[PDB]
């Protein structure tokens, strides 16, 4: 879909390049293909881009769109990815305490050792307290 | 006596022997201060003040405690403030002709001073660490805050005449959070501890286990009302020397009315840094704005 709507700026103009942008903001919107479409994990190294991105430029603004959506419906994780695009290392934290922190209170009988939000509380901190860690204290 | 300056081309320092040498071999000179009118007025070994003029020659201010361990300037008020090691403070108001005073605080004033609250300060627990002058802009009735060993701060208020001092009275005084009043976290503070423009307290405390710096800030922004100071454990481990502010402070106004207010020159005040200097190394700490604040 990408590529076809990337064709759109064909007709070289304004007007046609904004409906190109809305397109894609489209797409990503509903679609919610973000790690295919926006990118995905640092390990440092910014954002694997995504195909968007390849073909470049606002997808900043489109990421903090997506993510409020995401925060409406409370889509949390899509938000943690959303916002970890965005580069809002402070704000994922936060995001990440309050699912990390409830599913801690309840009952017993769980997290195996390999993948959830405690595998994403790793992920994290890991990850950016080394580097040069934004977040606040 | 040396000048400073920044070479505009290289941008290095210049130093020049401004060659004025002044004897001063039996003074064995403990401490320098000046006040901005260009006077500089030292302590030697020997009692309480003397003063120096360049236009050589030492004069004698207090006509020729024990020691006079520290000296402060109110620069505002051109208010000379003198610690001696027993704890005596002297606030000299300086003048064209000369120095005149010397009103004093001690142990006893401060005794009678709390009339209400007593333990910390205890005689013998009572020691001063350090004293600071606050500027009338900022408080225009507090001239000065010492504050003890136990880490209490004391505030007193003053009244100054064109030629006549008046005595300090002891204002106010906060305690230590060990959590509150009883508390010897602050035990013991250092001398290092200082108060930076707008009451921002560095305490370096050094217990009998280890070294500790805390800070507090105010939160101006409930303060617009009620007071509140926000006290937090800094990384700091290590003895600390001295602290200094690198950067002038954020006060919006040179009036106590919106002085404090941070939320007003947020923008325009340049960013606050803070010196903490240790043996070892140097240690920059960085005012957090209230954009950070939201942020997180």
């Amino acid at each position: 879909a990408l590529q076809y709507f990337y064709f759109l700026r064909d007709e070289k103009d304004s007007q046609g390049e904004n409906m190109f942008l809305r397109c894609v903001s489209e797409l990503v919107i509903e679609s919610r293909e973000f790690d295919m479409i926006l990118g995905k994990l640092e390990n440092d190294g910014s954002r694997k881009p995504g195909v968007i991105d390849k073909f470049t430029s606002d997808t900043k603004p489109i990421i903090n769109k997506v993510a409020s959506v995401a925060e409406n419906k409370g889509l949390f994780e899509e938000a943690a990815k959303l916002y970890d695009l965005a580069k809002n290392a402070d704000k994922v934290l936060e995001l990440m305490n309050k699912l990390l922190s409830p599913v801690v209170p309840q009952i017993s009988a769980p997290q195996s050792n390999k993948e959830r939000l405690k595998n994403m509380a790793l992920s994290i901190a890991e990850r950016y307290r080394a580097q040069g860690i934004s977040a606040n204290k | 006596i040396l000048g400073l300056s920044y070479a505009n081309l290289s941008g290095g320092m210049q130093l020049l022997p401004d060659p004025l040498s002044l004897p001063t071999d039996n003074t064995y000179l403990l401490t320098i201060t000046s006040t901005d009118n260009g006077r500089i007025f030292l302590a030697g070994k020997d009692g309480c003040l003397y003063e120096v003029a360049y236009q050589k020659i030492n004069h004698s201010k207090s006509s020729l405690d024990d020691p006079i361990l520290q000296i402060a300037i109110d620069n505002s008020r051109n208010i000379l403030y003198t610690r001696s090691e027993k704890g005596v403070i002297q606030v000299y108001d300086l003048g064209q002709d000369g120095q005149g005073m010397s009103a004093s605080v001690s142990q006893n004033a401060i005794v009678s001073a709390a009339g209400n609250i007593a333990r910390t300060i205890d005689r013998s627990v009572f020691k001063i660490v350090q004293i600071a002058v606050i500027e009338n802009s900022e408080s225009l009735d507090c001239q000065l805050l010492a504050v003890t060993h136990a880490g209490v701060r004391l505030y007193f208020s003053t009244c100054p005449f064109r030629a006549r001092p008046n005595t300090l009275t002891l204002v106010h005084v906060r305690l230590p959070p060990g959590f509150s009043a009883s508390s010897t976290v602050e035990k013991p503070s250092k001398v290092h501890r200082a108060l930076y423009s707008k009451g921002i307290l560095l305490m370096a405390a050094s217990e009998n286990d280890n070294d500790i710096l805390w800070c507090v800030n105010h939160d101006t922004f409930p303060f617009q009302k009620p007071m509140m100071e926000t006290q937090m454990t800094a990384g700091v481990d290590g003895h600390s020397w001295a602290l200094s502010a690198i950067d002038t402070p954020l006060n919006k106004d040179h009036i106590p009315i919106t002085d404090s207010p941070v939320v007003v020159q947020q923008h325009m005040l340049p960013p606050k840094k803070f010196v903490l200097l240790s043996a070892q190394g140097s240690l920059m700490f960085h005012k957090l704005r209230p954009v950070d604040q939201l942020r997180h």
